[PDB]
């Protein structure tokens, strides 16, 4: 608040964390599972429907 | 617009001749069978 | 007498909460007396 | 004659409007017997056989 | 001192007392296991799920969807552990909703909800809730958009609390604040819930002050039959109606029926037609209009017998 | 005289032709047996039909229906004997459809049909036909709505006629004369048809005069599968479509699929869940639309056992 | 043709016509049925719908 | 029209003390268990 | 020359009749050649 | 650098585009397999469970 310019700045950080989640969230489920799922699949398995 | 009664006629004739060649059509067809037979009895 | 159960059922400005309360207190009364079970079970 | 030309109005009137309500509660006592019942019927049918197979053993 | 706190926690657990579970909850039997209101949906759809492991559980999702507001696709994909539980869905639009739930404590749980639309469309949400579950009570605290930047606290908050006051009764507590505009002033809203539950009849009601209540009754009918009633009034002209309906329980399918106050008619038929494949059927009939809507969806799962020697995570945080 | 006649009477019949039945089921192979068109619907649909004997055939039928431009109720009862045939069905919005066919000879049969909306609303159509099925062909003549009381003749008259000219080639003629108005001048349409029947397979085309062109294609791919072809080129700007589906005969169930030009995928799965009761899923999906519409429907059948011992009357003229 | 007046006498006998199939066709239809289907059913099984 | 720099203060006061005494009903509730037990030891 | 088959095929007056032609021709030749027989029954 | 600015507005473009395409594509494949395949495979293998009961004879 001190400065406004620092508001800007928050905002700015906002729309920069908007972006990471919109297109990094679903890669860091999907990143979580591959790594860490017991058995590992395949990475064509990892996001085939039903093979 | 409305057709004149000259018009009508003109219209009424067109119509008639093609019903006769309708019922000409079926006449030849009727008597179709026997050319198609002929044609495989020459053959 | 019976006008002023109608007339407070369906032409009322409050005609529509009395008959969900009332359906409310049949279906409760239904379940709870042992007569759903009865036929539905 | 009016007297029974405004009776026969009257009842001409209310009788179609008797005969819609109870057409119309004929019809939706009908189609939720068959959307209930159906369903219900074949499901509670299946069932029975596998309680058929259950028996068997 | 710990001199008070020991004799007031012996006598508090003295009592029997029990966990109440969540605000939210306080007629999912009801709302949820018996009426078909979350069931419902017209057009067809599919869902596609594949399972990877079950501890940590992690699968993924494919729904293929073409009806009324049913998004033509949509991917999802979650991982669940016994401290945590991530969930990921977007759809073919880009609507992206996420959750995040992490237990800070076996009490303490921290979830964590955003729904970020395409830039230039909609509003995006970030939901923070905390919950805390003691050994009788629960206490929540949710906040959605919260900002700071003018200046001023914004957003909405909303405190639950849920206190089991008798080991079958249970009251609680609903609080709202809101100030989505600084130069607006704040708006508050409370509203009291409270349940009565025993083992084949579960009373539940939420009261607003603003003078709307939802009352419901569920109730056990045997083994394979259970009943329930949703009445909700509306006062902000006056509006109520009343939800019967009544759930059964078959070896291969469970088939839900419902009526209500508005003459609607509705029900939802699930059938097990093959061990992987789940068909769903669903119809809703308007009386007034005569009017209906069908829905047919299934359901498949991909996993199947490979991954059965695994078997789930303990208490995921869903 | 008979002496032409005997020659030439004796000398047609040595040719082994065969009827080759009505010009409007020159392609029903195709567009009724395998094509789904007749079968699509949306919505929810439950027929109730009760048989009260085979021979005269007697049925009572109550049609429930809610869906696209489907009459929520429909009364129909038929009346059946090898002379004639008497079916008739209303709507509960009073739209009477009848039904009366009668062989005056085994080779000439009339039918007469009724279409009577509410007075006010609508029109009222009254279609006469005259059937004449031969040795080898079929005429047939349709006056619809005529009227001489303006002093000349109106309406629509249809004349058609269908020819075997080898034992698997059948040509044929439709005319049409239209004076709806007497002040208006007559207008009149010719329709050539033509097919090639094999064991295995049909061909058939319909080509009408302004331009319009219908071929079909259908063969049978084994015991239980055939599969049709069906192209419309319509030129009245330049419209053409093309369907290509295939039928599955099951032992219990009979599975139908289409997909056409337009992009428009449709199946209708027709499956018999119980001795009397059978129940059909229709689906049709637009896929430039992404729009899907789903149709559910039962049908019963009362009679069953009852009246088995009674065979259906022969060659009812349905 | 002959008199305008019996263009309306049959145009009256039209409307007439009408209103007798659209009132008594289907009756006229269960009246064949009942009195000659082989066996005769009850008066009100011959309205049943699944009865 | 806006709220006035005096009808925030009031409106934020009176919010205020709604949600103190929301924390004052969620206390009651608290300590309520204590209460309805002694109710039934005097029964 | 392949810019005189697609033009003709979807930007063209006339493209939506050579579509349905052209599909008609290879499903006819699908079925009588016994390649559908071979794949479907 | 314009120049490199240019190429990347028209691969931006396309490639969106040809994504857009490409999805599409497969939602019509996918849809139709499960709008086909679903009830043709409960029809098919109802069948064979006949079939079997009539092998057993
Ligand atoms: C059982 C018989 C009771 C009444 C049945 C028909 C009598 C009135 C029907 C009518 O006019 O239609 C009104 C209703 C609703 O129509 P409506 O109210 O929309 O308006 C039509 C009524 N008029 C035109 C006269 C104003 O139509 C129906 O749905 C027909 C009733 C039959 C439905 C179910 C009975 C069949 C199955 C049971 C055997
Ligand atoms: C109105 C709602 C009901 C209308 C549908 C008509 C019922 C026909 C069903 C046929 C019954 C049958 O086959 O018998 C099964 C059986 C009959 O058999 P049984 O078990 O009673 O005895 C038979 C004897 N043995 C076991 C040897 C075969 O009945 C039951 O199991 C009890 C349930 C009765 C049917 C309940 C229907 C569904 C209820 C859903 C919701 C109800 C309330 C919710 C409100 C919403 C509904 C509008
Ligand atoms: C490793 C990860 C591989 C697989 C995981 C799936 C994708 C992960 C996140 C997607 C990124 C977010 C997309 C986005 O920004 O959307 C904005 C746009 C919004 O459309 P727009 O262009 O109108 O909006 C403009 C806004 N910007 C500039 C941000 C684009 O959405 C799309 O691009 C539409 C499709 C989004 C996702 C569709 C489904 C997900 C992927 C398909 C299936 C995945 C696997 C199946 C095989
Ligand atoms: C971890 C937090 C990540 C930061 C942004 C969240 C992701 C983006 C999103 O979906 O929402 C953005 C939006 C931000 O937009 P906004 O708040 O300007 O308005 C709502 C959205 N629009 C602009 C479309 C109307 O969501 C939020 O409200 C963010 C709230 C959290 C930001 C800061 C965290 C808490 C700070 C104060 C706590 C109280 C003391
Ligand atoms: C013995 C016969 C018993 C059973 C046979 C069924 C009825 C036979 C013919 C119905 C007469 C025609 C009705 C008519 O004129 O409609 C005009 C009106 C048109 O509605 P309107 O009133 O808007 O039109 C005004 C025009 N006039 C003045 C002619 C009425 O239609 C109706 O009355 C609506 C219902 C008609 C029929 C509905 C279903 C048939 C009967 C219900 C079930 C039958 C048995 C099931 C138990
Ligand atoms: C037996 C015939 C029964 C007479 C009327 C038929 C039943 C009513 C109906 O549905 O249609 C009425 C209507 C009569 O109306 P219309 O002909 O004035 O116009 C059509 C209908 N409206 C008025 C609504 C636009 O149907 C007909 O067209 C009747 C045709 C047959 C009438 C006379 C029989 C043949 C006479 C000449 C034959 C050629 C030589
Ligand atoms: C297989 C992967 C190939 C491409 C899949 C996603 C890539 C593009 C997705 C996209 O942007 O959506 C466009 C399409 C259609 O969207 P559209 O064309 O209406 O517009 C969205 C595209 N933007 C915003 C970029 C202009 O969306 C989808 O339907 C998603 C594609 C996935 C559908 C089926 C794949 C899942 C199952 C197979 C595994
Ligand atoms: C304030 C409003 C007015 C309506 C209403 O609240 C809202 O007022 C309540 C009164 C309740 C009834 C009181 C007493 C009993 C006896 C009980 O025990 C019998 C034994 C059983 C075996 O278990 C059968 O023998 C059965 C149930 C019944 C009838 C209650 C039903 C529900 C009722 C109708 C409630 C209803 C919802
Ligand atoms: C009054 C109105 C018309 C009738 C109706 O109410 C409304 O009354 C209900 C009676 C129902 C039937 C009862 C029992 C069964 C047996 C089940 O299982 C058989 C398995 C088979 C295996 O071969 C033989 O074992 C199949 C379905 C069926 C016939 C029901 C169909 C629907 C019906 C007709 C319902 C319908 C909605
Ligand atoms: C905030 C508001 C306060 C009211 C409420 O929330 C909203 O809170 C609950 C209080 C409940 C009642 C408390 C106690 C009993 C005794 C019980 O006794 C059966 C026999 C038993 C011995 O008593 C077995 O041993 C019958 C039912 C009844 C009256 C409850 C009914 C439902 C009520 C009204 C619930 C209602 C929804
Ligand atoms: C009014 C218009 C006239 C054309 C048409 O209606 C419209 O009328 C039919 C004439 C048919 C052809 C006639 C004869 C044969 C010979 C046959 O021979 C196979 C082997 C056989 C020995 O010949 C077995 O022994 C192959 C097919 C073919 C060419 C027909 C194809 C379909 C055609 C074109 C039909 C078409 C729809
Ligand atoms: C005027 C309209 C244009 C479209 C159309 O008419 C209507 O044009 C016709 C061409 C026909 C095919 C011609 C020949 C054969 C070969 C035969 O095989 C026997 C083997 C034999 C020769 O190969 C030697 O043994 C099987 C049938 C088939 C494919 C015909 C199918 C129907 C077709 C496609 C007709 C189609 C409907
Ligand atoms: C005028 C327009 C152009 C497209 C078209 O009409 C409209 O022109 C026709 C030409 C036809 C093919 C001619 C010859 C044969 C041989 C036959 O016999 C093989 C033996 C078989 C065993 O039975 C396999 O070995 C198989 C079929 C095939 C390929 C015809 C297919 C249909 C076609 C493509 C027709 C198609 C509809
Ligand atoms: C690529 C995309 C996803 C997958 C898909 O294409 C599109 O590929 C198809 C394969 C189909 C399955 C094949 C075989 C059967 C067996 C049948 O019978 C079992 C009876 C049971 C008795 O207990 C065991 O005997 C049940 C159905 C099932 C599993 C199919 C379901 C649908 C599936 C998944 C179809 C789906 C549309």
């Amino acid at each position: 608040l001190g400065a406004d310019s620092k508001q800007e700045r928050i905002s700015k950080l906002i729309e920069i964390s908007r972006v990471v989640i919109h297109y990094g969230y679903l890669p860091m489920i999907l990143y979580l599972g591959y790594t860490r799922s017991e058995p590992k699949p395949s990475i064509i398995r990892l996001l085939s429907p039903l093979s | 617009p409305q057709p004149s009664p000259e018009e009508l006629r003109a219209a009424e004739a067109e119509a008639a001749s093609t019903i006769q060649r309708a019922i000409a059509t079926a006449a030849v067809l009727y008597l179709a069978p026997f050319i198609v037979d002929a044609v495989y009895k020459m053959f | 007498p019976i006008t002023g159960a109608y007339n407070a059922l369906f032409v009322s400005e409050n005609a529509s909460i009395v008959r969900s309360v009332v359906a409310f207190g049949l279906a409760v009364t239904f379940l709870a007396s042992g007569w759903a079970e009865a036929i539905l079970s | 004659r009016g007297w029974i030309y405004h009776k026969y109005e009257q009842t001409t009137s209310a009788v179609r409007k008797a005969l819609s309500f109870a057409g119309r509660a004929a019809w939706t006592v009908s189609v939720t017997a068959l959307l209930v019942g159906v369903p219900f019927s074949l499901a509670y049918g299946e069932d029975q056989q596998y309680a058929a197979m259950e028996q068997e053993q | 001192l710990s001199d008070l706190y020991d004799a007031f926690q012996e006598r508090r657990q003295k009592l029997g007392l029990s966990n109440p579970g969540l605000v939210e909850n306080i007629a999912k039997e009801v709302q949820r296991d018996v009426l078909t209101t979350n069931l419902m949906f017209s057009g067809l759809r599919a869902d596609l799920t594949k399972a990877f492991s079950l501890n940590p559980l992690f699968q993924v999702s494919h729904q293929f969807a073409m009806g009324e507001r049913l998004s033509p696709y949509t991917f999802a994909a979650l991982y669940g552990t016994s401290k945590m539980f991530a969930q990921g869905n977007i759809d073919d639009q880009g609507n992206l909703s996420t959750t995040f739930n992490y237990r800070w404590t076996p009490s303490f749980t921290t979830k964590t909800r955003f729904q970020i639309t395409p830039g230039a469309t909609g509003q995006d949400m970030a939901q923070f809730e905390h919950e805390y579950s003691g050994a009788d009570f629960t206490a929540t605290i949710k906040a959605l958009n919260p900002s700071f930047l003018e200046g001023g606290l914004t957003g909405i908050f909303v405190g639950q609390y849920l206190q089991s006051i008798t080991p079958k009764l249970s009251l609680g507590l609903e609080a709202v604040w809101q100030r989505a505009g600084l130069t607006q002033g704040p708006d508050t809203a409370i509203s009291y819930v409270g349940r009565y539950k025993t083992e084949n009849w579960i009373a539940s009601a939420q009261l607003q002050a603003q003078g709307a209540l939802n009352a419901s009754y569920w109730q056990r009918l045997g083994e394979k039959v259970q009943a329930g009633v949703d009445m909700t009034l509306s006062v902000n002209t006056k509006e109520g109606i009343t939800t019967f309906g009544a759930k059964y329980d078959f070896r291969m399918s469970t088939f839900r029926a419902q009526i209500d106050t508005k003459g609607k008619l509705s029900c939802v038929l699930e059938k097990r037609v093959a061990a992987p494949v789940m068909m769903t059927f669903a119809a809703d009939v308007d009386h007034f209009t005569q009017q209906a809507k069908v829905g047919v969806g299934i359901s498949i799962e991909a996993g199947g017998e490979e991954l059965q020697d695994q078997q789930p995570a303990p208490n995921i945080p869903f």
